[PDB]
């Protein structure tokens, strides 16, 4: 599977996800931006199966803004969690499942508090200080676990990242050509154009 | 099957082999693989031709039916987006097709769009599609620049489908061009991988392994 | 046919009204008066239950305040058995909306559902609509205390101060009176009982045919606390107030 | 064929009354007299047998039916209407509590579901509003005994006494009398007799009377022992010597 | 491959002498991974206490149904539901997906608001209500929970020393469990309150 | 009441001919046919000057062979519109080519009859007839260029030149005397534009009317208003010539 | 009375009658005028386009069925396609099922029961056209008058539509002469157009007014307009 | 299972059903929409047959379909929800299959489809609404403004006013607008549009609200002040001669 990483720090989210994109015997892209915005303080990451992975994403996508406009209001993190989980749920038992496992960071300008959501295909949710799916976590949650402090800043966060990067491009026995990088704070979601070499 | 289409200065080049067989069988050497959705809008053919000839010709019909309502040009990503759709709604059900929707609006300039039945739709600057793919794709990718000319691009696209029509038994015939701009595609001809092997290693000097 | 006995329960009159609305309308205005007042710290319904009896069991008794969540509730005037269809798929709505995202539903929301709902019978399916005004009181987050109204055609809008039922033209005057921004609790809670007793039809205004709610946010808590009143605590306050 | 009517034959009129709904009420006036009276710790409704025919089997024929092992109910209005009525109460307590809870629904909530029948016959297409008027009685743990009037519109009201159909008004003014909140269950079945007697016409004895009463559990109408949580059925209906022996009381 | 396997956890009741006691182990793996040690597996609406081990995603959505469910019931009821019927309410709603069941194993425990009677219960995943009076068990280490018990419950035990044999149970029975363990919390219920308390265990 | 697809003593349908009237009431509609190409003009007719007229769109186009103009309730045109559409390219991916006008046509006529309460033929599920008549014009191998008149009843009739709308028989009278086999396309062109400026309450200019055509080698094109006010002009002229 | 009693197909007079479906009958009449006759080697048909103006085409009166089968139409037009289309799919299915070519005698059966639907439930209307239906089949020639009251009889010779009771009296009359026009379509063919000129009075038959269709033992029913009918003119 | 013909023809050809949903827009609240050169005001008026409203909450007359578009209206209150709700529906399932938001005059084509569709129908009557849009296609800044009503018809003006009193506003704009020089400015076109209300509102500075639209989603609702200072400065225009 594809590279999906959340660690919520101090103030805000990060998310860190694989840019290739895989068929069979050829890598065809290596630029794949595995996101869709959800509304401007919640972004959601994905991965699974080929085409179920952005239907479900954009679909996802569609409900969140036609609520926005509808009631002038951005639902929390916590809300549009709940909201996702549950359309997995009904997923899982339906003729054909979405086979697709998501991270949801967003930022709750309510609370003042950045959120990371874990869910997987079956609408198993859980809210964590930092998540993956896949083998991913196999190979990073210990150094997680060792390095994770909740009053991080965001400039730690992305070194912590880095170095489970680092480790999933030694260990990993897939290229899976990097990550692309997103933040999710007060201010908004901002792309971090520099992680080829930070 | 080998199929590729790039972006570049000049718009899109688009090229395909013609070869059709069922296991070891040829059944034809002169096959279309490319889907003249309309003036405006290429498609290539790879994997089951029943469901790429029907779906793409469809296509063709969608759109004008946009074009219709909407008095306005179809863009690539919504006409790539239907076929999408339409084969998301069939996963599962067998279908088998490996495809590229290429077009050039005033909007959007070049674009290729890969399509695949799995419900894959991927926007980029190169792809192959095939059994011989990977051939394709080791020649476009060293000599593969921006900035090539209109002439030079033509013909990179036509060596790749010739690199790949020597090597992957289930690619070859002859190689089909096509080049598309603003204004529309452009077709440039058929060539027989047959005699364009012969030609192309006297003057390029490549293919030493083979005695001609 | 049919065709024959169908009376046409959703078409424009030649000046572009509803009939059946307006009827309905008409039906609502015998019904007992429901007021509804908002304060700075909290809300206040109270309605005056039309025609009882020596012995009709007041204790077990619910004819126009109906609880839908915990931090909204209703004042009806109009059809009873018309309210509690309605009022049953409002709390399916609001149940619905907290499990799909885990926070109880906004009030405009379930309001507008509602209304939605009642619009409907307005412009298709050949039925009558529902003879029944809501008075929505209720608090969320957002906006916190709020106080809405609902009636036959699917229309809502908000207030400071309303009331729905019979008399209301009296009753909007009085209220529009003395009515100020700042009240408190205690202060709305009196002016709905004068109100209510100077526009009843009946003789006095006895506890035995009043209903009484104040969703306020006790102070010692932090939340958002319903009170529907007993049959003694309206006699209490009904003497307090001074009105004996 | 396929019923055409869907759409709704009570609809408003510009005086915002419901005519269906009236007319049903004063076919319900026009029904004999039935009643209820609620006690410390029982509850009666009684009506009377009016036998259309002295070769009719007033027995056969019951206008106090069991609902529920501690409800019964007894109208005043269309005898069709209220059998029909009552078949689906019946199941409505199984299949929308019973089945659910794994216990019978209590009073005021049977009633809440009875009432939900008679409005959709108010407005749903093709049909019109049932002609009757019940008062159901019922105990139930947590609410202890109760009784209920629910009316075409599918309106319902506690009371402590009251008396519906022909005899209502002057019946309900000789409840208002006698009614206290200290009557035990053999008071109330006195004054109910009484309220009952100046209503009939004719013969009134224990088979021109029905009447039943919501009270103690009667264990001995269980029908299987063995299991302490079981005591039996509180409703009871009377027997016609039952009766006669409290009418020379009378 | 199993649902009652991905996820991994354990409850379980007891009664005690007016009083009853349910716990559960804190987590929520991935077969071999651990992924969350906070999943509690504890609900309650009202005074009546649910815990339900199974597929993670099943005891989520449950659970949703059953505040759901119960907060109609209070708006109809104009009361608490009790022990008894919630136990009812669990055993139809489960055996209504007879054929597609929701792959988890219940409990419910609390007392009786009005006879104060201490209740437990525990049912398979297609309803089958059990009732007994000592202890109920559920989940992957629900053998081990069986032995525990078994040797440690005795009758009409103080709240005080209820709430140590049941963590012991819990405790000593996720340690011979892959997939259990990860914290624990235990709740001990009377009458007039309920008190919560989580345990330190091994963390691996 | 009465049903809405009752015979009147005289065999007519009531809603059919109701339908007609309506008709009568919509702005004015001609086409003239050529061997040289169909021409098609309308009134735009606008209800006030603040109106922007170019927004009005009563011509437009089926496919590159067909294009339309019409004259009614408008707004009910518009499913006529899309079905059209929809029938001329599903014809052409089940056949690889143009669909005949006459088929085009008819296609659409077979809507007109489609309503009721529910009468026993099908699913006609449409409340009342359409209340706009339709001029269908183009151009097949076939039968060369074609001029139809769709009507809420169903019949389609073809015609050398026709009027639909308020001053139909008016205009109609003056098509009668206008038309013959061997016009040309310009004068097609100034003779429709003629006849809406006679039957038209306005003054006639580039904007409160306009033109199109469908030729053979070119298609249905929609005249831009620079294009028609030269015409106009040309029309002044050769009218004021004699 | 008639007032009360013709709102729709589902309501019988106090005489017995139904008004829809005769209001219906109403609108043959004022349909042009069509013919049918046949010999015992032939059927032909008849039948008087009309125009709307003199600039537009004069209807299509004839509807082929089938290789052996046909009709012409007085009325709604659009009823006459909906009838012709249900004939067309029900000799489709006798041949693809059963090898085996409708009979008219058949065809004018199932006309009948389709019609007969329309004229007993409510929401639907009668068809309002009339129709002459010719063919050649394992018996012989044959010719059919359908009306939308769902009455269908089969005939020597007739017509339907405005004054076509002219036509009617001299087939009725030339009956022993045209029945024995076998073998010779063109004097068949002669024999309609002098019966469908018995009904005339407006104008004279023209080319582009004139339509004829015959079928017949070796003749697949064919129709012929304009100069194709011009000499017969 | 309901589905009697309620919009039929008359033997005048006319089909009240819709015309009397015209009477009921004439029955509400004004509304009026002009175009500036850079972009779309829309003013409405308030009610006052009762006042002792919540205005936080109470329902405005101008809503947002996407964050480009808005849309105003005429009548039946209830009514306007139902479309308001489809066209919000609409525009995101366009963005959706089309990758790219709807054109005003899409969602203009599409708003009055619906409103067609329930003019023949069975079992429906046609909406008692007639409705302004406004808004700015995707990646264009011209201005954008349409009109629908309950026939289904619609169209494009340089300003338009539907509602009671609307026969009267219009008057003012046809005299008070040259297409030559559109209102140059947010402010001068603002000024036009409270100028036109003026004429039917009756001094209502709490009975007058005005939403300005300009290009690129930026859309914003005046504040009593905002507006209030626009009335002043022209009830001067009118003293100060
Ligand atoms: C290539 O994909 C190939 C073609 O036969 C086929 C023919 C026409 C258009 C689509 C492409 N597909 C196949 O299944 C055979 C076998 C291997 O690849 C083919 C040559």
């Amino acid at each position: 599977m594809d590279i999906i990483l959340g660690i919520r720090v101090q103030d805000s989210v990060i998310l860190a996800s694989s840019k290739a994109v895989t068929r069979g015997i050829s890598v065809l892209k290596d630029s794949d931006d595995k996101t869709r915005q959800l509304s401007p303080h919640t972004l959601m990451s994905f991965a699974g199966e080929a085409g179920d992975t952005v239907q479900f994403a954009e679909y996802i996508q569609a409900n969140i803004q036609l609520y926005s406009i509808r009631e002038d209001y951005e639902l929390s993190p916590q809300a549009v969690s709940s909201f996702v989980r549950q359309e997995l749920a009904k997923s899982i038992r339906s003729r054909r499942p979405y086979q697709v496992n998501v991270l949801i960071g967003g930022y709750d300008k309510k609370k003042n508090k950045p959120e990371l959501y874990q869910i997987d295909y079956l609408g198993t949710k859980v809210e964590l200080p930092y998540g993956a799916h896949g083998y991913s976590g196999f190979y990073t949650f210990s150094l997680l676990d060792h390095h994770y402090r909740p009053d991080m800043t965001t400039e730690e966060g992305l070194d912590l990242l880095k170095l489970c990067v680092q480790e999933l491009e030694k260990r990993m026995p897939m290229d899976f050509k990097g990550v692309i990088v997103k933040i999710v704070d007060k201010d908004g979601i901002r792309q971090v154009d520099d992680f080829q070499a930070q | 099957t080998t199929t590729l289409a790039f972006r570049f200065q000049g718009g899109i080049i688009v090229a395909v082999d013609s070869r059709a067989t069922a296991g070891n069988w040829v059944a034809s050497q002169t096959v279309k693989k490319v889907i003249e959705i309309n003036p405006f809008l290429l498609g290539t053919m790879a994997g089951g031709a029943a469901d790429c000839q029907f779906w793409e010709t469809w296509l063709g019909s969608q759109c004008r039916l946009h074009e219709l309502r909407e008095k306005e040009r179809i863009s690539v990503a919504a006409a790539s987006k239907i076929l999408s759709n339409l084969v998301y709604q069939y996963k599962g059900a067998g279908l088998s097709m490996g495809t590229m929707i290429c077009g050039y609006t005033r909007k959007e300039g070049p674009t290729i769009y890969y399509v695949d039945s799995d419900g894959t739709r991927l926007k980029g600057d190169i792809f192959c599609v095939g059994s011989g793919q990977t051939f394709a794709y080791g020649v476009l990718d060293s000599n593969y620049k921006w900035d090539l000319s209109v002439e030079d691009a033509l013909y990179l696209g036509k060596r790749s489908i010739l690199a790949a029509a020597h090597r992957d038994a289930y690619s070859g015939g002859s190689v089909n061009l096509y080049h598309v701009t603003e204004d529309g595609w452009i077709y440039h001809g058929n060539h027989d991988v047959g005699e364009l092997f012969w030609k192309v290693k006297e003057e390029e000097g490549s293919f030493n392994n083979v005695i001609g | 046919g049919s065709r024959r006995y169908d009376s046409r329960t959703t078409i424009f009159s030649p000046e572009g009204r509803l009939y059946q609305v307006e009827y309905a309308l008409e039906s609502i205005s015998h019904a007992g008066t429901a007021i509804g007042i908002m304060a700075s710290d909290g809300i206040v319904l109270a309605a005056e239950r039309k025609v009882t009896s020596t012995l009709l069991e007041q204790d077990t008794s619910t004819e126009k305040l109906y609880k839908l969540n915990d931090k909204i509730a209703v004042a009806v005037a109009g059809l009873t058995a018309d309210a509690e269809i309605l009022i049953n798929t409002a709390r399916i709505h609001a149940q619905n909306y907290l499990k799909t995202y885990n926070e109880d539903i906004p009030v405009e929301i379930l309001v507008r559902r509602l209304s939605d709902i009642k619009q409907g019978y307005t412009q298709h399916g050949g039925l009558r609509p529902f003879g029944v005004s809501f008075i929505y009181a209720g608090y969320d987050d957002r906006y916190g205390y709020q106080l809405y109204t609902s009636n036959p055609s699917g229309n809502y809008t908000g207030w400071k101060a309303i009331s729905v039922g019979a008399n209301t033209s009296a009753a909007q005057t009085l209220l529009q009176m003395d009515y100020k921004d700042d009240m408190k609790v205690d202060d709305a809670i009196e002016l709905a009982l004068k109100t209510l007793s100077k526009t009843t039809d009946s003789s006095a205004l006895t506890y035995d045919r009043l209903e009484f709610a104040t969703i306020r946010k006790g102070a010692n808590d932090g939340e958002v606390y319903q009170k529907i009143f007993k049959p003694q605590e309206i006699k209490d306050i009904l003497v307090k107030t001074g009105i004996t | 064929m396929t019923d055409r009517y869907s759409f709704s034959l009570t609809t408003f009129s510009p005086s915002g009354k419901l005519g269906q709904i009236d007319y049903a009420l004063t076919a319900v006036k026009q029904g004999v007299t039935s009643l209820g009276i609620k006690a410390t710790n029982g509850v009666v409704i009684a009506t009377e047998k009016k036998s259309s025919s002295p070769l009719a089997m007033s027995e056969t024929l019951s206008k106090v039916s069991l609902l529920t092992p501690d409800i019964g109910a007894v109208y005043s209005g269309m005898g069709p209407d209220y059998r029909v009525l009552v078949d689906k109460s019946r199941k409505v307590a199984h299949t929308s509590y019973k089945r659910i809870y794994g216990e019978y629904p209590p009073t005021k909530l049977l009633v809440s579901e009875v009432a939900k029948i008679m409005q959709e016959a108010t407005q749903s297409g093709g049909v019109r509003p049932f002609g009757v008027s019940l008062l159901i009685a019922g105990h139930d743990e947590f609410n202890g005994f109760s009784l209920y009037q629910v009316d075409p519109s599918g309106s319902y009201f506690p009371w402590k006494a009251t008396a519906i159909g022909k005899g209502s008004v002057a019946a309900k003014t000789f409840l208002e009398k006698r009614w206290n909140d200290e009557l035990e269950l053999e008071d109330a079945i006195h004054i109910a007799l009484l309220t009952l007697k100046e209503s009939v016409e004719g013969e009134f004895n224990g088979d021109t009377i029905e009447l039943a009463i919501i009270g103690d559990e009667n264990p001995d109408l269980l029908g299987y022992t063995g299991i302490p949580t079981d005591k039996g059925p509180r409703f009871r209906k009377l027997t016609s010597q039952e009766i006669n022996d409290r009418l020379e009381a009378l | 491959s199993d649902p009652s396997s991905i996820n991994g956890g354990i409850v379980v009741a007891m009664t005690g002498k007016d009083c009853v006691a349910i716990a559960c182990d804190l987590r929520l793996g991935s077969q071999s991974l651990g992924v969350s040690n906070k999943f509690e597996k504890i609900f309650h609406y009202g005074h009546v206490f649910l815990g339900i081990t199974g597929l993670a995603t099943d005891v989520t959505t449950l659970n949703e149904m059953f505040r759901y469910k119960t907060n109609l019931y209070k708006l109809k009821e104009e009361r608490a539901i009790e022990p008894e019927t919630f136990t009812q309410l669990v055993s139809s709603s489960l055996y209504e997906r007879r054929f597609g069941p929701y792959f988890v194993g219940p409990v419910v425990a609390g007392i009786n608001s009005k006879s104060g009677k201490p209740f437990i219960a525990g049912f398979d995943l297609i309803g089958c209500i059990d009732e007994a009076k000592d202890f109920i068990v559920s989940g992957t280490a629900s053998d081990q929970l069986f032995g525990m018990c078994e040797s440690l419950y005795e009758p009409n035990l103080e709240p005080e020393d209820l709430f140590e044999t049941i963590s012991q149970a819990l405790l000593n029975a996720a340690d011979r469990d892959a997939l259990s363990g990860w914290g624990a919390v235990v709740y001990i219920i009377k009458k007039d309150e309920v008190v919560k308390r989580y345990l330190k265990m091994r963390q691996d | 009441d009465r049903g809405v697809s009752t015979f009147s003593p005289e065999g007519r349908l009531f809603q059919v001919e109701y339908s007609l009237e309506a008709i009568k009431l919509g702005s004015t509609a001609i086409g003239i046919a050529t061997k040289e190409g169909v021409v098609l003009g309308v009134e735009k007719r606008a209800t006030s000057p603040l109106l922007e007229s170019d927004s009005i769109e009563k011509i437009v186009e089926i496919d590159r062979h067909i294009g339309c103009a019409m004259s009614g309730l408008t707004a009910d045109a518009r499913s006529m519109i899309e079905h059209a559409r929809t029938a001329a390219v599903t014809h052409n991916l089940y056949y690889d080519e143009d669909i005949n006008v006459e088929s085009l046509t008819q296609s659409v006529c077979d809507l007109a009859l489609r309503f009721g309460e529910g009468a026993s033929g099908e699913e006609r599920l449409m409340s009342r007839p359409f209340g706009v008549a339709l001029l269908i014009a183009g151009h097949d191998a076939d039968d060369g260029y074609q001029l139809f008149h769709a009507e809420p009843s169903g019949t389609f009739y073809r015609y050398n030149a026709k009027a639909i709308g308020s001053g139909s028989e008016g205009a109609q009278a003056e098509l009668l005397n206008e038309w013959h086999s061997s016009l040309t396309l310009k004068e097609a062109e100034l003779l429709v534009l003629k006849i809406l400026k006679q039957v038209m309450e306005e003054k006639l200019d580039e904007n409160n009317a306009q033109l199109s055509c469908i030729t053979k080698q070119d298609g249905f094109k929609i005249y831009d208003n620079e294009k028609t006010a030269e015409l106009i002009k040309e029309l002044k002229e050769k009218e004021a010539a004699e | 009375f008639r007032n009360n009693y013709d709102g729709d197909t589902v309501t019988f007079s106090p005489t017995g009658r139904l008004f829809q479906v005769e209001y219906a009958l109403e609108a043959i009449k004022q349909g042009s005028v069509t013919v049918g006759l046949r010999s015992n080697t032939h059927a032909v048909l008849v039948a008087l386009k009309r125009n709307a103006d003199e600039l537009s085409s004069y209807q299509k009166k004839i509807i082929k069925c089938d290789e052996h089968m046909g009709l012409s139409l007085a009325g709604l037009a659009p009823d006459a396609r909906v009838l012709s289309n249900y004939l067309r799919q029900q000799c489709n299915y006798s041949s693809l099922v059963f090898n085996r070519k409708l009979a008219v005698e058949r065809a004018g059966h199932l006309l009948c029961d389709k019609a007969q639907k329309n004229t007993q439930s409510y929401g639907g209307r009668p068809y309002g056209v009339g129709l002459l239906i010719i063919g050649y089949d394992k018996s012989g020639a044959h010719l059919l008058e359908f009306q939308p009251s769902g009455n269908v009889t089969e005939l020597y010779g007739t017509a339907i539509g405005a004054r076509s009771q002219g036509a009617k009296t001299y087939l009725e009359r030339t009956l022993d002469t045209f029945i024995k026009i076998d073998g010779n379509p063109d004097e068949l063919i002669k024999a309609g157009v002098e019966a469908i000129s018995q009904s005339l009075r407006d104008e004279s038959l023209t080319v582009d007014n004139l339509s004829i269709a015959i079928v017949g033992k070796d003749t697949p029913f064919t129709i012929y307009d304009g100069e194709a009918v011009a000499k017969y003119i | 299972g309901y589905d009697r013909a309620l919009s039929i023809f008359s033997p005048d050809g006319h089909i009240f059903q819709v015309e009397y949903a015209l009477e009921a827009v004439k029955r509400g609240t004004c509304a009026v929409g002009v175009k500036g050169k850079n972009c779309v005001v829309l003013g409405c008026e308030r009610r006052s047959t009762l006042k002792l409203q919540d205005t936080r909450i109470t329902p405005s007359k101008v809503s947002k379909i996407d964050s480009h578009v808005v849309l105003s209206f005429s009548g039946l209150n209830a009514d306007s929800r139902i479309l308001i709700e489809k066209a919000r529906v609409e525009a995101q399932s366009h963005r959706l299959t089309l990758e790219d938001p709807v054109t005003v005059e899409y969602l203009t084509r599409y708003v009055a489809g619906v409103q067609q569709r329930y003019t023949q129908s069975g079992g429906v009557r046609p909406f008692g609404v007639s409705t302004l849009i406004a808004g700015f296609d995707p990646r264009d800044d011209e201005p954008k403004l349409y009109q629908t009503e309950p026939s289904g018809i619609y169209s494009s003006w340089s300003a338009q006013t539907i509602g009671r009193n609307s026969k009267t506003v219009r008057e003012f704009l046809e005299k008070n607008y040259d297409r030559k020089e559109p209102p140059a400015t947010v402010e001068e076109c603002v000024k036009l549009t409270v100028r036109s209300l003026l004429e039917v509102v009756q001094t209502g500075a709490k009975n007058i609200e005005i939403t300005v639209v300009k290009p690129d989603s930026d859309i914003v609702a005046l504040s009593s002040e905002e507006i209030n200072q626009y009335v002043t400065q022209i009830e001067q225009e009118k003293q100060e001669q």
